[PDB]
Parts: C-alpha cells; sequence; structure tokens
C-alpha cells in the first residue's frame, strides 16, 4: 500500500515549512549564545543547526521528485551533490549526538578530569575529525559502488541507472545485490556504533547521577533531557538503518518501505530542534 | 561641631545658580561632549 | 606598526595577554570556599584542626585539589556592601555552635537569622551552602543537664541527642524558600579529621558535577 | 536647637529654585555616543577605574586578582601588577603617573611604583591601619593619599612616613566614595547614613554636612567649578548639592529608573553628568535642566564604574563583564 504521491508531496512541503523557521531560529539562538561565551555543547549545537539547514536546502528536490512524474526532474550533473547533501546529515546528526553524550558522560562520571581538560579546541578538533571521516567514507563508497568509478562499468553514467527506460534519481532505483554490503557497512559504522556509544554514555551518566548527592529535580531534568535526545535519535535514524539492514539481509524488500524510511529520515530535520534547539 | 557648623556664611541661592550658569556657558565651547568633534583630529577615531 | 616603539608595545601587549590567559586557565579549575559564622563562630575550628587583618586566607590541598577558604569575621561592617564580591564561589561553609542555644548574647536565634539572610540573598541562589554543626558532645551534655524547652518552647518531646539534633537540622534546613535549585549539605562536626575534609570534597565534587552539567546543557 | 536653626537658615536662603533660573536656557539636543574602543584583557568583574593626567592611560582593577594599565589611544596594555589580594574594589592613578594604588576587602591601600630603574613594577608602600573594607583610595599629591574605609572614617596618609597623619570621623554609616577638589584643599565623603560631609586636607574637620537622600550614597563627584557636587544613592536619584548654599539645588530622578546608582561623574564643563545604574545603562543627565540627553546601553551585566578624562575628549565606562568600553 504505497502512499499517494500527492500526500507525500504535501507532507514533505509541510515538514520543510515547519523545519526551516525552527532551524533558522535555533541557529540564531546558538550564535547569540556563543557570542556571549563559547561552550563545548554550543559547538555541537551549531554543527547540528548547520546540518539541519543543509538538509532543508536539499529537501525541495526530494519534495518535487516525490510526485508520480518525479523520476528525475533535474539535470544529472548535480545528482551526486544532491545525494551527498541528503545522505550526510542523517549520519552527521547521530555522530554529533554521540559526541555530545560522550562529553556529558565525561563531565558527569569524571568531573575533576573534565574540568581540568575543558578546552573548546578539543571539541573543534573532534568535530573536524568526524566531518572528515564521514566525508571520506561517503566519497570512497560513491567511488567504489556508484557507476562511474574505477570498479564500475565504463558504459554507465554517474548516479544514473535506467536499464529499461527513462531516468531515475540517484539511489532511487539502485540495482539490488550491487552495493548491499557497502550500504550495510555504512549503516553499521555510522549509526550502530554511535548508538552503542550513546547508550553506554547515557547509562553511565545516569549511574553517576544516581551515585551523586545532587538535587532530585536536577537529576530528573538531566535524565529527561538525555532520554528525550536518545528517543529523538532513535525515532529519527533507526527506521532507516533497520530498512537498510533488512534489504541487505535478503533482497525481498521492495515497495513503500524505502519511501517510509526516507520520510522518517526527513522528519529528523523537523523533530530534532524541538528537543535540542537552544531557543 | 554642630554649633561651629551653624555659624557659617551663606549666600543667596539665586546668585550661586547664576554663577553656575555662567560657568557652564563659559566653558560650553571647550567641552568636546556638547559639541561633536570631527574625526579628522579625534584621537579615538 | 612601522615604528620600532609600536612593535615593542604590541609585543608587550601580546605577552601581557598571554600571561592573562595562562592565569585565567590556572584559576578556572581552582576551587574557592567561603566561611561564615555568627558571633563566636566566625573563627572556624577547621583552621585550628589543620594547625594541630581583613580577609583571612587559608590554603590546603586535598586529593590533588586546591581549596581556598576566606574568613569574614574581621569585616565588622555592613555585610550587604561587600557581599556581592564573594560571587562564583564553589560553596559556602556555615558553622553553627550547637552548644550556644542556652547562651544569650539567643545565639542560636542570631545564627538562624544570619543563615536565613545569607541563604535568601539574590547573589547566593546558585551557590551551594554547607552547614556544619559543631560541639555535638557539648550540645548533648547541655541538653542532658539543662532542658531544651527554653530555646524552643514550641518543641516538645524527650531530651535525647538524636531527636534534638534532627529537629535542629530540620529547623536550619527549612529556612530557605527556594528548595528546588538550592541544596544544603548539613553535617555534624566530629573529632575525626578525615570526615570533615571528605564531606567538603564531596560537596565540591557535587558542585563541579552540577557546573559541568550546566555547561553541557543538562541543567 | 542648632539643627532647627540650620534648617531655618537653609530654608530662608532658598530664594528660588534652579529650574526657574535655567528656564530661559535653550534645551540641549539628544547626544549619541558610540564605543570607539573596547578593552577585553580582563577575565573577571572589574570594580574601579581612573584616568590619567594626560588622558591617554587608564588603570582598571578586576576581581581576578590584578590590575592592568591600558593605553586607550592604541588599546594595547603596558603593565599588569598581580595584586596580593584578589578582593579589590578601588584603584587610583597618581597625578604624576608614577604611582598606582588599590584596595579592597583587605584593609591595605597598596601602592606600586610604575617607574623603576630595573624596568619592573614594584610595591612602593603598604599602608595599614584601617579596620574596615577600603571603599576608595585617591591621590592628593605625589606623597599624599586619602583613603576611606568601612569603619565610618577617612584618613590621610604619607607615602614616605607610611603612617596616617590626619583622620576624619563623624560619619554614622560606612563611607563609600569620595572626590577631590581641583585645588586639592578640601574634599567630601559619601557614607551610608544618607549624608555627605565636607572635610579639610590640612586641618581636617567637617564644616558642613548635607542631607536629603533616602538611601545610602554610593558615588560622589565635585563640579568642574569646584563649588558644587553631585551624589548618587540607591533610591534611583541624583542630587546636586551646593557648598555655598548648603542645600540641595536640583534632583535627577524619573519613574522609569528604579535601580541603584554605582558611579557618578561630571563632564569637562559640567553641563552634563553621566551616572551609572544597576540595569547596565548609563544616563547622560543635564546638570541644569534634569533632562536626559542619552543612554549608553553598550554593557551587559551592570555598570560598575565610569570616569571622564581631564580634557573631556571621551568617557570610559567600566562594568561587571570582562569588556570595558570607551564612549566618545
Ligand atoms: C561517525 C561518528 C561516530 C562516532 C563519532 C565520535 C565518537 C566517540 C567519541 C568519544 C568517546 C570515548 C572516548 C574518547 C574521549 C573523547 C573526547 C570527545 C568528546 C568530549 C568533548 C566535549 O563535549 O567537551
Amino acid at each position: 500500500m504505497d502512499l499517494p504521491p500527492q500526500l507525500s508531496f504535501g507532507l514533505y512541503v509541510a515538514a520543510f515549512a515547519l523545519g526551516f523557521p525552527l532551524n533558522v531560529l535555533a541557529i540564531r539562538g546558538a550564535t547569540a549564545h556563543a557570542r556571549l561565551r563559547l561552550t563545548p555543547s554550543l559547538v555541537y549545537a551549531l554543527n547540528l543547526g548547520c546540518s539541519d539547514l543543509l538538509l532543508t536546502v536539499s529537501l525541495p528536490l526530494k519534495a518535487v521528485e516525490a510526485l508520480a512524474s518525479g523520476a528525475w526532474p533535474l539535470p544529472a550533473s548535480l545528482c551526486p551533490v544532491f545525494a551527498v547533501a541528503h545522505f550526510f546529515p542523517l549520519y552527521a546528526g547521530g555522530g554529533f549526538l554521540a559526541a555530545l553524550s560522550a562529553g556529558r558522560y565525561l563531565g558527569a562520571a569524571f568531573p575533576l578530569g573534565y574540568q581540568a581538560f575543558r578546552r573548546p579546541c578539543y571539541s573543534w578538533g573532534v568535530c573536524a575529525a568526524i566531518w572528515a571521516l564521514v566525508l571520506c567514507h561517503l566519497g570512497l563508497v560513491f567511488g567504489l559502488e556508484a557507476p562511474g568509478g574505477w570498479l564500475d562499468h565504463s558504459n554507465t553514467s554517474l548516479g544514473i541507472n535506467t536499464p529499461v527506460n527513462g531516468s531515475p534519481v540517484c539511489l532511487e532505483a539502485w540495482d539490488p545485490a550491487s552495493a548491499g554490503p557497502a550500504r550495510f557497512s555504512l549503516s553499521l559504522l555510522l549509526f550502530f556504533l554511535p548508538l552503542a556509544i550513546t547508550a553506554f554514555c547515557y547509562v553511565g551518566c545516569l549511574r553517576a547521577l544516581a551515585r551523586s548527592g545532587l538535587t532530585h529535580r536536577r537529576k530528573l531534568r538531566a535524565a529527561w533531557v538525555a532520554g528525550g535526545a536518545l528517543l529523538t535519535l532513535l525515532l529519527c535514524v533507526g527506521p532507516y538503518n533497520a530498512s537498510n539492514v533488512a534489504s541487505f539481509l535478503y533482497p525481498n524488500l521492495g515497495g513503500s518501505w524505502r519511501k517510509l524510511g526516507l520520510i522518517t529520515g526527513a522528519w529528523s530535520v523537523v523533530l530534532n530542534p524541538l528537543v535540542t534547539g537552544y531557543l | 561641631q554642630l554649633k561651629m557648623e551653624a555659624n557659617i556664611d551663606r549666600i543667596k541661592v539665586s546668585k550661586a545658580a547664576a554663577d553656575l550658569m555662567a560657568y557652564c556657558e563659559a566653558h560650553a565651547k571647550e567641552d568636546p561632549l556638547l559639541t561633536p568633534v570631527p574625526a579628522s583630529e579625534n584621537p579615538f577615531r | 606598526t612601522l615604528s620600532a616603539e609600536d612593535k615593542a608595545a604590541v609585543e608587550r601587549s601580546k605577552m601581557i595577554d598571554r600571561n592573562l590567559r595562562e592565569d585565567g586557565e590556572k584559576a578556572a579549575r581552582e576551587v574557592k570556599l567561603l566561611l561564615l559564622g555568627a558571633g563566636e563562630s566566625g573563627k572556624c575550628t577547621i583552621v585550628k584542626q589543620m594547625k594541630i587583618t581583613g580577609i583571612v586566607e587559608t590554603h590546603f590541598t586535598f586529593k590533588d585539589l586546591h581549596f581556598k577558604m576566606f574568613d569574614v569575621t574581621a569585616q565588622r561592617s555592613e555585610r550587604k556592601k561587600w557581599i556581592h564580591c564573594f560571587e562564583g564561589v564553589t560553596a559556602i561553609i556555615f558553622c553553627v555552635a550547637l552548644s550556644d542555644y542556652d547562651l544569650v548574647l539567643n545565639r542560636m536565634h542570631a545564627s538562624m537569622k544570619l543563615f536565613d539572610s545569607i541563604c535568601n540573598n539574590k547573589w547566593f541562589t546558585d551557590t551551594s551552602i554547607i552547614l556544619f554543626l559543631n560541639k555535638k558532645d557539648l550540645f548533648e551534655e547541655k541538653i542532658k543537664k539543662s532542658p531544651l524547652t527554653i530555646c524552643y518552647p514550641e518543641y516538645a518531646g524527650s531530651n535525647t541527642y538524636e531527636e534534638a539534633a534532627a529537629y535542629i537540622q530540620c529547623q536550619f534546613e527549612d529556612l530557605n524558600k527556594r528548595k528546588d535549585t538550592k541544596e544544603i549539605y548539613t553535617h555534624f562536626t566530629c573529632s575525626t579529621d578525615t570526615k570533615n575534609v571528605q564531606f567538603v570534597f564531596d560537596a565540591v565534587t557535587d558542585v563541579i558535577i552540577k557546573n559541568n552539567l550546566k555547561d553541557c546543557g543538562l541543567f | 536647637q542648632l539643627k532647627n536653626q540650620i534648617r531655618d537658615a537653609r530654608k530662608a536662603c532658598a530664594d528660588a529654585t534652579l529650574s526657574q533660573i535655567t528656564n530661559n536656557i535653550d534645551p540641549v539636543g539628544r547626544i549619541q555616543m558610540r564605543t570607539r574602543r573596547t578593552l577585553r584583557g580582563h577575565l573577571a568583574k572589574i570594580y574601579a577605574m581612573h584616568w590619567g593626567t594626560d588622558s591617554r592611560l587608564l588603570v582598571s582593577a578586576s576581581q581576578d586578582g590584578k590590575l592592568i594599565i591600558w593605553d586607550s589611544y592604541t588599546t594595547n596594555k603596558v603593565h599588569a601588577i598581580p595584586l596580593r589580594s584578589s578582593w579589590v574594589m578601588t584603584c587610583a592613578y597618581a597625578p604624576s603617573g608614577n604611582y598606582v594604588a588599590c584596595g579592597g576587602l583587605d584593609n591595605i591601600c597598596s601602592i606600586y611604583n610604575l617607574k623603576t630603574r630595573e624596568g619592573n613594577v614594584r610595591v612602593s608602600r603598604e599602608l595599614a591601619g584601617h579596620t574596615g573594607y577600603l571603599s576608595c583610595c585617591r591621590f592628593l599629591d605625589d606623597n599624599q593619599i586619602v583613603t576611606s574605609s568601612g569603619d565610618t572614617t577617612c584618613a590621610l596618609w604619607d607615602i614616605e612616613t607610611g603612617q596616617q597623619t590626619t583622620t576624619f570621623t563623624g560619619h554614622t554609616g560606612d563611607v563609600m566614595s569620595l572626590s577631590l577638589a581641583p585645588d586639592t584643599r578640601l574634599f567630601v565623603s559619601g557614607a551610608c547614613d544618607a549624608s555627605a560631609k565636607l572635610w579639610d586636607v590640612r586641618e581636617g574637620m567637617c564644616r558642613q554636612t548635607f542631607t536629603g537622600h533616602e538611601s545610602d550614597i554610593n558615588a560622589i563627584c565635585f563640579f568642574p567649578n569646584g563649588n558644587a557636587f553631585a551624589t548618587g544613592s540607591d533610591d534611583a536619584t541624583c542630587r546636586l548639592f551646593d557648598l555655598r548654599a548648603d542645600q540641595e539645588l536640583m534632583t535627577y530622578s524619573h519613574d522609569n529608573i528604579i535601580c541603584g546608582i554605582t558611579s557618578v561623574s561630571f563632564s569637562k564643563s559640567g553641563r552634563l553628568l553621566l551616572a551609572g545604574y544597576d540595569d547596565f545603562n548609563c544616563n547622560v543627565w543635564d546638570a541644569l535642566k534634569a533632562d536626559r540627553a542619552g543612554v549608553l546601553a553598550g554593557h551587559d551585566n551592570r555598570v560598575s564604574c565610569l570616569g571622564v578624562t581631564d580634557d573631556g575628549m571621551a568617557v570610559a565606562t567600566g562594568s561587571w563583564d570582562s569588556f570595558l568600553k570607551i564612549w566618545n
């Protein structure tokens, strides 16, 4: 039971029109907070805001392609650019959330050491490392798997694969059992390990707070904030990776599952600032 | 001390106000705040 | 900066700025505590235990952590004029003489009034406060000898040490209106040296954890 | 009896108000000031500042434990004296520029010699003898300094002798601020008893006392003429007192302002006065019409102090944040 194209287009437009003002307001608030004083959490907030803005910029092409006659209503020259702009933020947000959870765990379980090592330079360096690693992984996978690479067929187009007729969007009509292991490895290394790190840091912070003698209200507020962030990350990223691993396990997957996964991933840009916007 | 404070010479308030007004108007030109200063020779700009 | 004098001035300014940055980095991780008391409690017994004008400065390091304690017993002036200077301190150490309830300057009432005044200050809302009750043995001897009803006519019950100490602690703790964002670490002073410094270190660690959580955004 | 006679004499001398005399004056237009220079060397809240004689170098003392002399023309720093006590609330600059004094919770007005043979700043004297928090230190000459403490008294010290020579007593409340006349022969002190007393440098007794404030006085400053001064209290008002008239001339207050006043200073000609406020705002009042002329909202936390240069080229306002602004 695939969703009608009109409903998909409408929900994409609504999601973009709600996310964009919230995203720009969150970015403005983060910049205003950083102007007075710079904090390690503010760096992650600014990075998340930039990723959300990039995702909103990439949204309209997907929104207009979601129609029935929307196989590829755009030039193919910038198709890899759109694919990167749509794929990078999904893992970038998870990486930023994992880094923030690690920082919170370090500041809670090891307060003296964290205070002695309070340096925004370390946060900027780790953010740059995450950006570089994700970009390098995406580029290597695009070269190895997508057509036009060294291991790809010579008689092919970069991001275009229409063996029958027409012209589809990048990764919209990917050939089954072609980049299955590559997509599975990307999903693992970009979400499952960050998810495990985030869960470990969350449970460690909760244990440290329980062992702490702080006020019950402060502990409850911190636990609620951490749980809300974890629930946001789950409900925004997990379904897409689950669909990817289900497709990798056996090629029987096909139909509206990919559309639902993409819609859930697009809901991230509109749902994340609600719990982490620093308004 | 209060007796010494009481035995002092006091002048009219109007004369003192007139003197203060004359002092304020005499140095109005010399004050760089009442009259804006050009940036050509301003040390701070 | 064509002139040599201008270059020298710029270099001196850069050196001064780097020295300021180094000093700020050094002082960022340094922990300061404030010592307060009413009447004879201004001269706290912690410094005397360690041994055996204006602000008195004391330095001691526990568990590789530097602690600074300031004594304000010599500042016999208006408290509100200079109370805003002691802002951003890690914690405030309050010492109450439990054996001063019988003595009249009334001493316990004055201590409670001063505690209420300092706890309700607009500049001390974020700062945590540590409550120390001294002379527990003297207090128990006094209540065994003299009745406690004189100090608290409303209070009724037996004259044992445990319930009297609990009642005093509750009456001291319930003196703050903001019970959500303010925490009080009440304690009883004992002859053991390790217990007091351990409690102070635990309170400082809790304050540091709260500050780190606030910085990370969990507040 | 004597107080009643003094009040009757004050009432009789009040022939007319200052507003009636200044009615014919054309009102001054609105003035806009911009922060020409910003100083960010400090890493903690500052409490006092004082300009130099040449109107180029100024000294500011902050709570981190040291004071920095700033060259406002170039914004670079020229000196940095690490104070022994981190609790400092006052600072002073010598008229000759050689010496710098500071004081705080510790009852010491430490004096440092900027000019030394070895080229390194060193402590020249360490004055002691006060029993209260040192509210303000001010230099009379190269060898005379006047300090006001929290013991409801003021004293005159000698740098070479190291001991106070003349002491001033009579204030009911703690003295908070003081200002020096241009001829350095007489001065006032603003205590917490809502009163200001006029003292003598030479013989040292209070000729006249001024009352009328509803709260403790935090700031005080003489008129450029030297025959009048303005006071700033915690009840959000500024009163211009006249030495000859021995009574309040004009009051500067408004319904909008309810916050206290930290620092008060006059301009070069005395036409306009700048007063700090607890809402990180500076109001440029009119000394003759009690009308606001401008608002300096360039600060963040609270305007701790502000001062005007001798030539009146620019005004510098300190504040509890690490940034210092120069307004011109
Ligand atoms: C694709 C991204 C996947 C993982 C990304 C980064 C991950 C894990 C980082 C750290 C956790 C455990 C240990 C190393 C210690 C690290 C310092 C990192 C952060 C804290 C900085 C701060 O918030 O102040």
